RNA sequence: UGACGGAGCCAGCGAGUCUAACCUUGGCCGAGAGGUCUUGGUAAUCUUGUGAAACUCCGUCGUGCUGGGGAUAGAGCAUUGUAAUUAUUGCUCUUCAACGAGGAAUUCCUAGUAAGCGCAAGUCAUCAGCUUGCGUUGAUUACGUCCCUGCCCUUUGUACACAC
RNA sequence: UUAAUUGCGAUAACGAACGAGACCUUAACCUACUAAAUAGUGGUGCUAGCAUUUGCUGGUUAUCCACUUCUUAGAGGGACUA
């Protein structure tokens, strides 16, 4: 088959977008391993980058990595219809922001602490560790420890 | 294992506590007029062939 | 003696029509293809980016040729499927009305398929001719 | 001699197979006589069948199943374990693949190796629950040809599905391997091991 | 007057009307040939009568089958019963009644259900259960 | 609750997605004398990845030694033509 | 049959065993040597 | 024997505005609800062949707790209601906590019934995981027995008769 | 004996009544008594693909002929173990 040198390019565990990724899988699903972005966004980004999906995750160019970096930095600069994103009309400004693996958890914690600080029923429920979406808790949610 | 071939000559009737077994009488191809009482786990009907690993036993009555 | 899409197998003929339309490339694609999932029940988008729209157009055009008059709601009901609604049991969900309507509009623009009276849409004369020509190309290539 | 042709195309090989002598596509129902007198009069022989899928009235009388085909019985048992209920189309696809695999291997008669596997896996001594009194015991009971073939079919099916659960090999090749292993005799196939273990306990409590 | 005979094969809900007349020797379903529906299994299933009787009996006979109702297996069963009955009606009305008798003898010898329509009509479902005979569940406490 | 397990190491297969000459020549000299060939055959008798087995099957059939008996999805059967 | 074919002596008499089993009322009823009868036919001295 | 992506894509007994709306056939936009006129009406002709699902083919995932979980939680559009906020409901996005024939026990199943999958009416100002009916594939051990749970008749014993 | 105090029968019983049956619907086989632009065939009012070879798929009412032997019908036929 195609011969690639047995250099450091093949590693058992590698770093990607501040997370850890194991290869030997598809590039798209390696992106799904990234926290906050899954199969839909990964396949959208790959398809709009026009990189062949049937190709493996062994050879990837520096220009392609910078391409993905720029896509995630400015998705709207890449003509994306802005409803695939996971934060529409944010409370801080109202723009469209795409989270990172850390940004999604920081944003989730920020809105959680915001609900607690504002002392809504949702915030009280999140504090008490109960179900907030109106589920039936009389027979569910026992092993909460 | 010595295997003997015998053919059922009369289905005597279903027996057992739950009825899951049937007592039949079987005749041996060799030594004409040699018949043995055997039991059946599944169905059994007239003119049916039979394989027996041992044939030196009889079951007469069950209750 | 007698070539007709009914007399030909479906899959190979539609693949041939897709390849022919892909070679020509004059269908006036809407432009927001490769982002849609062809429906609303699918959990994963399709596989080929520049593809599958030729396939959808071939399928709809051939379905119209089989039928007499068919609207966008009929297209969506026809292309729908069972949706995995989590713990709630699977239910039928329609296809994407926007994509069915836009492929009808594209067929209208290319003249393969035309508006019909009493409401609905009918396979056009030149569209039928092209369809049978592709099918006949299939009978000539396989036999 | 002339070839009587029809304008609707029909394959030449199947036309020949029709015109010369009645036969299946790749398997022969002729010269497949067995010496297993205990299991004859239960397996369908001298009745060739074009496709194993039949909507036949087989569960009304007592021994309609005797003249029912055995291949149909195998493909019927292949639909089990819950979600695989029904889907005779899938069942027929899998059995077709299994027979093709058993044809490409072991180039002798495929139905013949199938029936030899059936007879070898069919248990001839079983145990029945005897009340005993308080402590229910096992009773070693011989004699059932219908149950012999029934248990052989059930054993082959559940062994094939147990092999085909949670693994990369498909049910077709698992079933084909189980059938060939049971037919030739290897003391390794799951159906035959279960049959001989049941036999051993039956003889032990005999 | 083109001599056509109308038969029909039935199933749970699959009704197949067969028009058998003197033509060029063709079989067509919904205007598409019986030979090119490509199921790879039901193709052989519907070939069964034609394969068993040969092309001697379809020299100049056109048989058109219009189907409606039931699933795929029910439809192919209705197709096969309708085409068998249509050939029987043709060989009785126009070809020799002896030919019809021998055709039906061959059909029966291959399979007795070829001539007889299935009649296992679905059983209605009663209250207190999800199906016709199955009950819901008997929980005591 | 209870983990219902012992937390021991599993099979931990090393399914090869990339290879070299030392394995390519081995598979090339091994694909003969194989009465029945499929994805399962390749994986179990070669200890190679599923994708690599599929690619090798496609390439070998495109060259042409084995011929197919069934093209049905999820089950491909190839037998070498003598 | 087996004893007749394995016998040395032909036309063997093949004797039979004779004994008298005395049952108490409880054991006889339990083992169904006798059984509870209707009042009118308790007076049937005649065996069947 | 699975999830998904593409080509086929099959039932009727079921429902429907008159003192002010029922299920929907659209020129325009979106995988989403919504407007301009009535093609539908006092109804086998209109919705509706209700083109509704595991079902037939080419691939991806491929045994590694994976693409089976939306359990759970935060961002935007909306039919209904003069208030859907403690997701009524639908559609775009994510974490990975159980799952190696599932212990004591316990429930249903004789010809198209078990089971699988789907459709219609009921409750309704708005949504089915329910019930009542229907449709698709379809069942080896049942023409046997009281061993367990119950019965029916006869005989029998009883110190029982709100009756073991 | 099957589901039956279902019957055949012996008999201080004979003759009855109610339950079971009997009954009323449901799905099945009707090439009949009577059928509509709601399920079609040939010419046609208009038109295309395989061609001047006899057909299919298409698309429409008043311009008509033969039928409900597929949907549904009403004095209705058989199945009662013949």
């Amino acid at each position: 088959s195609l011969v690639v040198q047995e250099q450091g390019s093949f590693q058992h565990i590698l770093r990607l977008l501040n997370t850890n990724v194991d290869g030997n899988i598809k590039i798209v699903y390696a992106l799904t391993t990234i926290k906050g972005v899954g199969r839909r966004y990964s396949n959208l980004v790959c398809k709009k980058a026009d990189v062949d999906l049937h190709k493996r995750a062994g050879e990837l160019t520096q220009e392609e990595l910078e391409r993905i970096v720029q896509i995630m930095q400015n998705p709207t600069h890449y003509k994306i219809p802005a409803w695939f994103l996971n934060r529409q009309n944010d409370i801080t400004d109202g723009k469209d922001y795409h989270t990172l693996a850390n940004n999604v958890e920081s944003k989730l914690r920020d809105d959680l602490e915001r609900l607690k600080k504002i002392r809504a029923h949702r915030g009280i429920r999140h504090f008490w560790g109960l179900r907030v979406r109106g589920q039936h808790t009389k027979t569910t949610g026992r092993r909460r420890a | 294992t010595p295997v003997t071939l015998a053919k059922v000559i009369k289905v005597l009737g279903r027996t057992g506590s739950r009825g899951g077994v049937t007592q039949v009488r079987v005749e041996f191809l060799e030594d004409t007029s040699r018949t043995i009482v055997r039991n059946v786990k599944g169905p059994v009907r007239e003119n049916d062939i039979l394989v027996l690993m041992e044939s030196e036993r009889e079951a007469r009555r069950l209750r | 003696p007698g070539v007709s899409v009914r007399d030909v197998a479906a899959q190979d003929f539609i693949n041939a029509y897709a390849s022919f339309l892909q070679r020509q490339g004059k269908l006036e694609v809407p432009g927001y293809v490769d982002i849609v999932k062809t429906s609303s029940g699918n959990e994963m988008p399709p596989q080929d980016a520049e593809g599958w729209f030729y396939k959808r157009a071939a399928s709809v055009a051939r379905h119209i040729y089989m039928r007499k008059q068919v609207g966008v709601g009929k297209l969506n009901k026809l292309y729908g499927g069972a949706k995995s609604r989590g713990v709630r049991p699977y239910k039928h969900i329609d296809a994407s009305g926007s994509i069915n309507r836009k492929v009808l509009q594209a067929l209208e623009k290319i003249g393969i398929v035309e508006i019909s009276p009493k409401g609905g849409r009918r396979i056009s004369e030149n569209g039928q001719r092209d369809l049978d020509r592709i099918a006949a190309q299939t009978l000539e290539e396989d036999e | 001699f002339t070839p009587v042709v029809l304008a609707t195309p029909i394959p030449e090989e199947v036309q020949q197979a029709q015109t010369e002598i009645k036969l299946f596509n790749k398997w022969s129902f002729e010269e497949v006589e067995v010496k297993d007198a205990s299991l004859v009069d239960y397996v369908q022989v001298r009745q060739p069948i074009f496709v194993a899928h039949t909507a036949g009235r087989y569960a009304n009388k007592r021994f309609r199943k005797a003249q029912c085909p055995i291949i149909e019985r195998l493909t019927n048992s292949l639909m089990m374990n819950g979600r695989n209920n029904g889907k005779k189309l899938k069942a027929v696809r899998i059995i077709k693949h299994t027979l093709d695999i058993i044809n490409v291997l072991t180039d002798q008669n495929p139905i013949q190796v199938v029936v030899d596997a059936i007879t070898n896996t069919g248990p001839r001594e079983d145990t029945t629950r005897v009340g005993g009194g308080g402590a229910a015991r096992r009773q070693a009971v011989d004699v059932s040809p219908l149950r012999r073939v029934n248990q052989a079919i059930a054993l082959l099916t559940i062994g094939a599905r147990e092999a085909a659960f949670r693994n990369i090999k498909t049910i077709a090749e698992t079933l084909a391997e189980e059938l060939i292993n049971a037919a030739k005799g290897s003391s390794t196939s799951y159906a035959i091991k279960k049959k001989d273990e049941l036999e051993r306990v039956a003889k032990s409590n005999r | 007057a083109v001599p056509s005979v109308q038969t029909f094969g039935k199933k749970k809900s699959a009704t197949a009307v067969a028009h058998v007349k003197a033509g060029k020797g063709l079989i067509k379903v919904n205007g598409s040939p019986i030979t090119l529906v490509e199921p790879e299994i039901l193709r052989f299933k519907v070939y069964e009568p034609l394969l068993l009787v040969g092309l001697d009996k379809f020299s100049n006979i056109d048989i058109r089958v219009r189907v409606t109702g039931g699933g795929h297996v029910s439809q192919v069963y209705a197709i096969r019963q309708a085409i068998a009955k249509g050939l029987v009606a043709y060989h009785q009305k126009y070809v020799d009644e002896q030919s019809k008798n021998e055709l039906k003898k061959a059909f029966t010898s291959y399979d007795r259900t070829l001539l007889i329509a299935d009649s296992r009509r679905p059983e209605p479902k009663k209250f207190g259960g999800k199906g016709a005979r199955s009950r819901f569940q008997k929980s005591y406490r | 609750k209870k983990k219902w397990s012992k937390k021991s190491m599993k099979d931990r297969a090393q399914h090869a997605v990339i290879l070299d000459q030392e394995k390519y020549d081995r598979i090339l000299k091994e694909v003969p004398t194989y009465r029945y060939v499929s994805v399962s055959v390749l994986v179990d008798r070669l200890k190679i990845g599923g994708s690599l087995a599929r690619i090798a099957l496609r390439h070998l059939e495109k060259e042409g030694i084995i011929k197919p008996i069934s093209k049905h999805s999820k089950q491909a059967i190839y037998t070498r033509a003598t | 049959r087996d004893l007749s074919e394995a016998s040395v002596y032909p036309e063997y008499a093949l004797p039979k065993t004779y004994n008298k089993l005395h049952y108490c009322v409880s054991c006889a009823i339990h083992a169904r040597i006798v059984r509870v009868r209707s009042r009118e036919d308790r007076k049937n001295r005649a065996p069947p």
